[PDB]
C-alpha cells in the first residue's frame, strides 16, 4: 500500500481499481433525481 | 384523437387548477403522461419533437407542463425495502429497521 494515495492501495491495486468500472443500481443514482440528496446514499435510486 | 403534443393546453377538465407540488408524492397526469411520481422540472436535454417521455418501463420519464412553458423531471416515487433487525423469540423480540 502507498498511504499518501486515498485509498491504501499498492501501485498494482491502483491499477486493478481504477481499470475496473461496475454498474449497480444505488451507487448509479437517478437521473432527474426522485427524493434526498445527490450526496452519499441521501438520494433514492432503484433504476426505473 | 388527442394531440399530447407541444402546444399550450386548450382544453382540460371543469375541476380546479392545482399547480405543481415539488418533492412529494403527487398523482400527476400531463400531456397523456400519468402515473404516481415526483414532480421537478427539466434538467435532461430535451428535443422539441421530444418534450416527453416514456421509458423501455412503460412508466413516464418526462413530460412538458400543460400550462406553463417548462418540461418536467417526473421520478416514479421512493420507496424501499423493510430489513427488520430481530433475534429469536426465546428471548424478548427487538425491532430495528432499516
Amino acid at each position: 500500500p502507498d498511504p499518501s494515495k486515498p485509498s491504501k492501495r499498492s501501485p498494482i491495486e491502483d491499477l486493478l481499481f481504477n481499470k475496473v468500472t461496475l454498474a449497480d443500481a444505488g451507487f448509479i443514482k437517478q437521473y432527474g433525481d426522485c427524493l434526498g440528496d445527490i450526496a452519499a446514499r441521501d438520494l433514492i435510486c432503484a433504476q426505473k | 384523437s388527442f394531440e399530447l403534443l407541444h402546444a399550450p393546453a386548450t382544453v382540460c377538465g371543469p375541476k380546479k387548477s392545482t399547480n405543481l407540488v415539488k418533492n412529494k408524492c403527487v398523482n400527476f397526469n400531463f400531456n397523456g403522461l400519468t402515473g404516481t411520481g415526483v414532480l421537478t422540472e427539466s434538467n435532461k436535454k430535451f428535443l422539441p419533437f421530444q418534450q416527453f417521455g416514456r421509458d423501455i418501463a412503460d412508466t413516464t420519464d418526462a413530460v412538458r407542463d400543460p400550462q406553463t412553458l417548462e418540461i418536467l423531471d417526473i421520478t416514479p416515487c421512493s420507496f424501499g425495502g423493510v430489513s427488520v433487525i430481530t433475534p429469536g423469540t426465546n428471548t424478548s423480540n427487538q425491532v430495528a429497521v432499516l
